[PDB]
């Protein structure tokens, strides 16, 4: 490996208010563990009200 | 596509069907 | 049989100043001959326009529909071309019954515009506000006509006057990746296009059949306004299983396709394709008016692409 | 088989509500053009 944070394994995919940064974490989780695998990839839920935020906060 | 077989069916019949009057 | 066979030749030899005089004298306009055409139906065929307009001051009948067609004389009108002759007719009393009249097979004037080309025609059947998608008997519009006719300008009028560019669930991206015109691929997705719709006999979305023909131009635009990688079709196949029934490697569509088939895409994009969703593919000049930065706007209406 | 502060893969063992709930798992007023 409010404030939050993980495997830099899990953030090489890449301290923006709380609901922002709350989700660009879930996306790193979610982009390594479905990258390169062997079942169909679900979706990334983006709700639509944090969703230009989010999209501002993803310089990927 | 057996899609566009069809639809290029109508659009002959169309053509035919205006021209018919000198046919 | 005299004057039957007269007026009909004062209108084939474009002689109007005869036609108007046995107008006055009695003559109906109204009768028909065999394929039940009107001399509406005749002046309109041969271009006569002056003949039209008088003919129309003196009660005939625009609505008349043969009997080998159940064609106006605005179909033969819409056919050759002669908007002259349409814009009077149009101006008559009998606009709204004859401009979306329908043949014995669905086709109104704008069908028959559309079908061969005919842009001022079709502006003109526009202008005087036609339906812009009626439905023939086997359901196609007139956008389809123009499409498979390649009548190019027609496409560009008739989706610039709001026709259902995703007629048929997704046809016009369907028609561009069967022909391979990138050209019509790029622009239907620059106009909005919908790229996730099936097929409704098999299900097969764009993306299934750029890949059918392994297009990798086509697989990539769809990709890249956001196709969906892993739909399925009726039988269960992803586009990029449908690329693995022709399988042996070595071609770069499956290799794109298995790129992005595993690779979950990037969070911006994502975000793209769901600000566009919710704000409506074909609402688009709506993210004009948002409180972003040019760069940011440019990203969403993939620009520079 | 697979406070003011805040996962991992599975024991409360923590070197920092089995017992489909998955990897994916204020926002201001949208403006009005999402509606």
């Amino acid at each position: 490996y409010h404030e939050f944070i993980v495997k830099r394994e899990h953030a090489l995919t890449s301290n923006i208010p709380s609901h922002v940064l709350s989700k660009v974490c879930m996306y790193f989780t979610y982009k390594v563990r479905y990258t390169n695998s062997s079942t169909e990839i679900p979706e990334f839920p983006i709700a639509p009200e944090i969703a230009l935020e989010l999209l501002m906060a993803a310089n990927f | 596509r057996q899609e566009l077989e069809s639809l290029m069916k109508e659009q002959d019949l169309l053509e035919t069907k205006l021209r018919s009057y000198e046919r | 049989l005299q004057e039957e066979l007269q007026i009909q030749a004062a209108v084939a030899a474009g002689d109007v100043h005869t036609v108007r005089k046995m107008l006055e004298q009695g003559y109906s306009p109204n009768g028909r001959d065999a394929n039940g055409w009107t001399l509406l139906h005749f002046s309109a065929a041969r271009g006569k326009e002056r003949c039209v307009r008088v003919f129309l001051e003196h009660g005939a009948d625009p609505t008349v529909k043969d009997l080998i067609g159940g064609f106006t004389a605005l179909h033969y009108a819409a056919m050759h071309g002669r908007a002259r002759i349409a814009r009077l007719m149009l101006e008559s009393e009998y606009r709204s019954d004859i401009i979306n009249a329908k043949s014995n097979d669905g086709w109104t004037p704008l069908h028959v515009a559309a079908h061969y080309g005919r842009d001022s025609f079709v502006r003109l059947l526009l202008e005087f506000k036609a339906e812009v998608d009626p439905l023939s008997d086997k359901g196609t519009t007139p956008l389809q006509l123009a499409i498979i006719r390649e009548r190019s300008s027609c496409v560009k009028i008739l989706l610039d006057h709001n026709a259902n560019i995703d007629i048929q669930n997704g046809f016009l991206l369907r028609y561009a990746v069967i022909k391979s015109n990138h050209s019509y691929c790029r622009m239907f997705l620059q106009r909005g296009a919908d790229t996730n719709l099936g097929r409704l006999e098999d299900g097969q979305t764009p993306l299934h059949l750029s890949a059918l023909r392994d297009d990798v131009l086509c697989a990539r635009m769809l990709y890249n306004y956001g196709a969906d990688t892993n739909t399925r079709n009726y039988e269960g196949q992803t586009p990029l299983a449908v690329s693995i029934s022709i399988s042996g490697s070595s071609r770069p569509c499956l290799d794109f396709l298995q790129e992005v088939t595993r690779q979950p895409r990037n969070l911006q994009d994502l975000c793209r394709i769901k600000i566009r969703q919710c704000i409506g593919l074909q609402n688009l000049k709506l993210l004009d008016e948002l409180p972003i930065a040019k760069v940011m706007k440019d990203y969403l209406k993939h620009k520079f692409d | 088989m697979d406070h003011k502060t805040t996962f991992t893969d599975a024991r409360i063992v923590e070197g920092i509500d089995g017992e489909q709930t998955r990897p994916q798992a204020s926002p201001p007023e949208l403006p009005d053009v999402m509606k």
